């Protein structure tokens, strides 16, 4: 959310913001 | 009949799905193209070869933009912004959303946009604007015209589902708790490197991993009567498939052990014949691979305390048992695709 | 001081109990004898290079009939029959029962009939007339006089008990049930192989193996107000070490997570000082190796249902975690010996 | 004709074989009794449940003291001692030695002492007086009037040998080595436990544990022309199956990479068809599950180094496969009987 | 003089660097800021709790703009592109390039044109114009005014080198190859998913992936004379850490193992005193964790063939035995700056 | 227990008789 | 073989797809 | 050096403290 919130909003399939409701 | 289908997300619910469809002796949809961050060669290989579901037995081949199985050559793609996916141009009535990214309502639509007609969410659906349907539980009320943006919820939510139901029917549920042990899924890291959910960052393979779930508050969607009554969690252990669910439910209509399992065998055949497999045998993981049912009660484990506090364990093949609850929901379409 | 102790079975825990003692400040126990289904090299070069503990920073020698950690020598005995074990002859107050086998009350007595003057078992104690005791539970309800045979319960329970305790001397547990998603042990075959339990038969570093457990029901046998209020289940999974419990419980006074959490907080700080750890972080299992607690709350994952129905989760080093708990039981019997 | 067989060692490999037979088109055999260290609920099971392989296609039944299998039903007897075995009294002709313990003729007599009239070991010969075959090397110097004490030696060597074949042929091995990378085997231990080989004593899932092997020079016994000319070693790894031989060997009629990797194109489909395969593909251990060939060559890897240095890699499924090198053999005796 | 250091990509290679250097008695550098794709919230973490390196014992805390490690503070940034990087404006003498992409001879100089005096690399140096150095090999040939773009090199080449070097001088290599069973790195998917090496696409936890390398031609360098003499490859496997290398080298000078290992035990008090180690013991991967060494040998396993064939084996912590040659090399530069 | 009650009896430290109540 | 893994691996090589460690 | 495993491996040659499969 500091970093991830956005990067993840921009490269959202990137190896690091990948959440599968398990 | 023959409605046109394609896949953004030929990865895991991808292949499973398809290997699963080409594996129906009578099927409603014609999957025509697949868009995948791989090339053709590749998407070719992986459909074919599997470390979990071994190999595929089918005549396979490809060129520089298509992949051929038994006959059906399908089209391999390479684009990221789904808008830039040639939907319109190929009368793609139906879109498969197995990238694990476009699970936004908003992320769903960019298929309609580019030019598609209906898109399916192989996972829980985010925010307002999506029909969330669990096969054999509320599929009762699928109507094409309802929502064009639909979800099949989670591997796990599926398990929780039929059982939740039959629980509601025969003894009905006050409130409970949920605890899935789950097998690692590619959103984790092999070994430690960055990740926004800091458990998900930890080496999947060597490490019990605990993560959020709402895949249990993923109930109400399918059960009106169960609004935030049973919150769960999950833990991500070292095996690459096949997972089991741990329910725990203070029921109101007082009850005993084997009378519960009674019902599971009643339902096991009654309503759910093909939804829940019913299992007294003494089994572990590698015994539910290749498995079609969804919820799969380990009976010889159920454990009613003080008549009220039921506890029931439940299996499932997370990859596969789902890649059928899709190809079932997926079929459901072509039969009201009005 | 010096009461004199011998370790039956140099087993995992049994070496783990050693590394645990040694590295302690002080003691009234003197690890003086140690008998295995092995020879002294084999048992020597195992106290050192250990899979999950890492190599012992230590000065370890060995002769053909005993070893020496830090020039302090204890014994090597090659013989299985506990009777045919020189206990009066070697002048032995106490015996660590870590064979994983002699865990009854009768068979068990076999160190007593050997000449050892008291029996301490690294396992739930099966049969009549035994004073299983749980540090920071009834740790204080122990009189040297009572039983000749005491056990320090099981991996799980020593983690499960110093928890339920709190929950009850607080909120009041009505009912319950449990499951420990647990690291795999040696009562499992590396491959599907012949076994009493068709699950333990089944290959371990690949599977998810429900095994019935009593680590639950047996919490009656230390917190009396509990008799048969708890019954758990045990999923077993390819981590070699560590585990955590899915404890759920009804109550008759209502509340919510914060209270719950904070009540442990205190406990991790006051009541259960040294017994319970507390965790407000996103951790994972191999983070909880080395842990000298028996119950690591992870409030993170704590939940609460309809105010009255609860569910907690604690990690516990199945291995080193426990083995401590014993130096905590052995010690007692030393500082009250007669 | 069509003779009678026994299975002595109904463990991992034991069953493999069994299924190996029950698959086949044609049979010169009929099994009817396995000696195991288990019970028959048990025998049935691991036959029909299997991490590696997977449940058996069949109606499968057991009773107190035997099982039936799609008709063809086999008798179940529990004897650690081979000499108290009912062979003469059941006229068992051939026994499969798959407890994996009576390697030496010594233990191979005690069944013939027991009235059966010949015996095949699923493991190396030990001491002298024991026969040795591998299809392809010398499937041919077969003569019934030689020994009733025979083995395929070992898994490993099924790979080494068929391969080693052509290699002396079309190039004339002077000398080499080889490292056999290799998933684990029921001889290790899940967790650190005692054992004679200290390597084989430590948790087999979480370490590359090295072990010492005869599959080496002991391949000069189907082509003595490699009389202590190979050798090499064994490296075990965390798979529960499939494995591969890292061979290297000098030459005096030299080569390029595609030279031999072309040689192995020939033998594949000819001299060695059914005893070797030929994947050039991008593959891993899991794909080779269930592969009947004794050796499988991943082309990609085959290499040179100034013509003479040669290196090749051979996947064997040491479990399943090794059996079809056996099942086969069982049917070289049954066929050539007197 | 302190040369002031920045770290690009806080990877495995990049977090271990930090722990090792941050450990030693007397250090010549000064770590100041690190460029991962990750807040400081997360980097604290993955440094604080390694899945493998176990708790890290130290005073670590984070703000929004740096991590603090026992007293000292370094700034953390999120920039993908090197050029945006405020290096000149941070008096950054040396950066570490270990995101493993700017492993180019070129691109990695984007670092410089972003301020930095010299830039280090942690993989091979592909493309022309780049320094590679095997600490304690050619390390003797170090020239500040030679390259600005160095390289420690593959986790396997640093294991390799301090081996072949040694043999090439004692006996002398004609030619060889190698292979290494390998810890499973971060570049091959946790499961079967898209990728550019069809094998890596495959789930390293559940398989045996062999892959190409230039870790050998790589030796054909810092050892000039081994020019296009040794090649081969390696297989990766479900052990998250420490790999191990089987070397197969001809020679021009015949020997016997018992001496082969003696010369080696030699370079384990001399020329490589702290480069190579030594087990007369019988160990297994997990035994070589935290091991500050480039090449571990098992004397025993070692084996001669005719005199002119040498099988040689070397362990190694791929993650750490390397993050101490980097550290080493780093501090090297730092001492011969200008 | 038509084979186990004893085998485990007479050989309790048997790989196949061992029972760890975790 | 660069219809993909290259025109895409030129651009985002941090990716789940393009990471080569010359190990 | 087998000061325990001759005797034991002579009564139980299949107790896991003893096995050897010669792959
Ligand atoms: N056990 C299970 O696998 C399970 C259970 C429930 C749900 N799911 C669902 O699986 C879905 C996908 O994850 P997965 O299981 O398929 O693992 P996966 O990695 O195999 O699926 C991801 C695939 O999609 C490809 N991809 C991602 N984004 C793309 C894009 N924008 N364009 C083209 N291709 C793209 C990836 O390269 C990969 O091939 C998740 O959304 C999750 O909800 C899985
Ligand atoms: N991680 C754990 O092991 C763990 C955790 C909690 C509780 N426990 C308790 O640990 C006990 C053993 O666990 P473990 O890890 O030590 O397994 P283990 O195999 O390492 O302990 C078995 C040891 O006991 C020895 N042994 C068995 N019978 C013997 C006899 N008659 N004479 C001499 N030696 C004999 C064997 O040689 C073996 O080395 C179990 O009963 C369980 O209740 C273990
Ligand atoms: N990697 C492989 O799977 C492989 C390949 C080739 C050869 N082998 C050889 O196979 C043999 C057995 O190995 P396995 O893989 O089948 O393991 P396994 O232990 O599963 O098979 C042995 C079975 O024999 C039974 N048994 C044990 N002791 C007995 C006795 N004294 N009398 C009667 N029955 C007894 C047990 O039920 C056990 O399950 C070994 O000699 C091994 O070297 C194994
Ligand atoms: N055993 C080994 O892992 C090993 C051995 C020898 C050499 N190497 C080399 O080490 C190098 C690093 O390997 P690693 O273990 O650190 O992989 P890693 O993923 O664990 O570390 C890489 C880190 O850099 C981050 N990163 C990615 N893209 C970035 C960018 N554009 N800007 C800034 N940061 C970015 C990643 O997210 C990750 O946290 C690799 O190139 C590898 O070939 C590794």
């Amino acid at each position: 959310e500091p970093f991830f919130g956005d990067y993840c909003s921009e490269n959202p399939d990137a190896a690091e913001c990948l959440i599968y409701d398990d | 009949m023959t409605i046109r289908v394609a896949i953004n997300g030929f990865g895991r619910i991808g292949r499973n799905f398809l290997r699963c469809w080409f594996g129906r002796q009578n099927t409603d949809l014609e999957v025509v193209a697949i868009n995948n961050t791989s090339d053709a060669r590749t998407a070719a290989h992986l459909l074919e070869y599997d470390s979990v579901l071994g190999r595929f037995n089918a005549d396979i081949s490809y060129d520089e933009n298509s992949i051929t199985v038994n006959g059906k050559t399908m089209k391999i793609v390479c684009d990221r912004n789904p808008l830039n996916l040639p939907w319109k141009e190929w009368d793609i009535d139906l879109v498969i959303e197995s990238t694990g990214v476009f699970v936004t309502a908003e992320g769903a639509s960019k298929h309609i946009q580019a030019g598609a007609k209906k898109v399916l969410i192989t996972a829980p659906g985010k925010g307002e604007g999506v029909g969330t349907y669990v096969i054999g539980v509320n599929d009762s009320e699928y109507r094409h015209e309802d929502f064009a943006v639909i979800s099949n919820a989670s591997c796990t939510t599926n398990c929780l589902a039929p059982v939740a139901k039959v629980l509601h029917d025969n003894f009905g549920i006050i409130k409970g708790t949920m605890t899935t042990t789950h097998s690692y899924t590619l959103d984790q890291r092999i070994l430690d490197a960055s990740h926004r959910d800091l458990r998900r960052a930890r080496a999947a393979a060597v490490n019990i991993v605990p993560t959020t779930t709402g895949a249990a508050k993923a109930v109400a969607l399918v059960i009106p009567e169960l609004k935030g009554k049973l919150n769960g969690i999950a833990l991500r252990v070292p095996t690459p498939n096949v997972s089991v669910v741990d329910l725990v439910v203070q029921v109101e209509k007082p009850t005993i052990t084997e009378q519960v399992n009674e019902v599971l065998q009643k339902a096991s055949q009654t309503t759910m014949k093909g939804i829940i497999k019913y299992s007294d045998l003494p089994l572990v993981s590698s015994d539910f691979r290749g498995t079609d049912e969804s919820s799969i009660v380990d009976s010889s484990l159920t454990l009613v305390m003080d008549g009220d506090l039921v506890k029931v364990i439940a299996w499932y093949d997370n990859e596969w048992g789902y890649s059928q609850r899709v190809v079932d929901l997926a079929e459901l379409a072509a039969r009201k695709w009005a």
